[PDB]
């Protein structure tokens, strides 16, 4: 029951994280979410001393709630452009559905409680981007 | 003390990135409704009800109590992901 | 639009078929799901001629429901063992909430029509695997 | 003809892998009456419930007609994925 979490500027590899999730034998579901980003570059602020830990206290509820193997959280900040990987959400567990659903929570708390935001920079200047309500009622949900 | 970080917008606002302040606010909500009567920046930056605080890093209620030497961070809703 | 369907009993590598996978920009949600062998050795039986096409026909159920981009499914066939990947789905879409459901409905349509049989080689002889009435409920709710 | 393959199960219990039968059937479901009766194994083999039916490799309902030159095929409920 390993949990990798890290936050930081580097690029990842899906490629690279994915054996590693995927390795014990007993975890026979692995669930990833890969987020890009959505023309102008964008900036992740954050929050340094706060962001690895709500990720850890997301993992640490989905894993009261559902039975899960090895779990693998990757988010990013600085400057990205669209089309870079943003974020990684690896779950693994012993049947699809608590892996799919897992998944999703742990996408929908990180989208609404870690401490990240987005900022584009338009021939007009630096814009905040805009916290949707949608992902407030993802939230809500669970 | 009480240290307060302020984040994105609001750290735009009330135009410094961490301040401290006398530890003798009951709770959050005591603390947030104090920073906020110091000016009318402040004000407008700490009011909104979809303000998020946060105590030695995680989140809670604004009625979450206070103590001497904690870590206390002001921000809008979140736009990772 | 494009979509990848092979069956065979070549193993895949989730590094290999994911940057095809989740190389368009306009894709920005990449969701997928590697399901394994769950110590007795597996046989996939099947049925050639209609694998590779029902799997085709559940994508297009997919992309008719939500809009996707690019689509990889792969199943495999013969003697497996617990640990081994059996399938692999990949799906992707412009936000999560279409990906992650797409790859719910593709595993669970796959598991009720796609026509492959499981047989355990047990001490005592080759074994049918049992199919699920939780698989059946699982393909009704859609 | 019309030409019926069988799989897992229903293959081991019918005993052939396929056969080929005259083209004289409305439908599925009039073609595995028909096989049913052919003796006690098939009955046993084509009579389940759960029993699914494949008409050029398309899953179909038993009432599917059928038509000179099909493919058809019988097997129990999939274990795939
Ligand atoms: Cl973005
Ligand atoms: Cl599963
Ligand atoms: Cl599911
Ligand atoms: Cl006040
Ligand atoms: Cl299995
Ligand atoms: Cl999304
Ligand atoms: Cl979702
Ligand atoms: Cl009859």
């Amino acid at each position: 029951a390993e949990t990798k979490i890290v936050v930081g500027p580097q690029p990842f590899s899906v490629g690279e994280e994915y054996p590693w999730l995927a390795e014990r034998d007993e975890d026979g579901a692995v669930v990833t979410f890969t987020g890009k980003v959505r023309v102008n570059a964008l900036t992740l602020e954050h929050y340094p001393g706060m962001t690895e830990k709500a990720l850890a206290e997301i993992v640490d509820e989905a894993r009261n709630r559902w039975p899960l193997g090895r779990v693998t959280v990757i988010h990013r900040i600085g400057e990205l452009w669209p089309g870079d990987e943003i974020v990684f959400v690896g779950v693994t567990s012993a049947h699809r559905s608590s892996a799919f659903e897992a998944g999703q929570f742990i996408m929908d708390y990180l989208k609404t409680r870690a401490p990240f935001w987005k900022r584009e920079a338009t021939p007009e200047g630096d814009r905040w981007v805009e916290a949707r309500e949608s992902d407030q009622q993802a939230a809500k949900r669970w | 003390m009480i240290k307060v970080l302020f984040f994105a917008q609001v750290r735009e606002l009330v135009g410094t990135d961490a301040t401290e302040v006398a530890a003798d606010f009951p709770t959050v909500e005591a603390l947030r409704q104090h920073m906020a009567a110091q000016s009318d920046r402040w004000a407008l930056a700490l009011e909104d009800g979809k303000l998020l605080a946060a105590v030695n890093q995680t989140l809670v209620s604004f009625d979450h109590p206070l103590t001497d030497g904690d870590e206390v961070a002001f921000f809008p809703p979140v736009t990772g992901g």
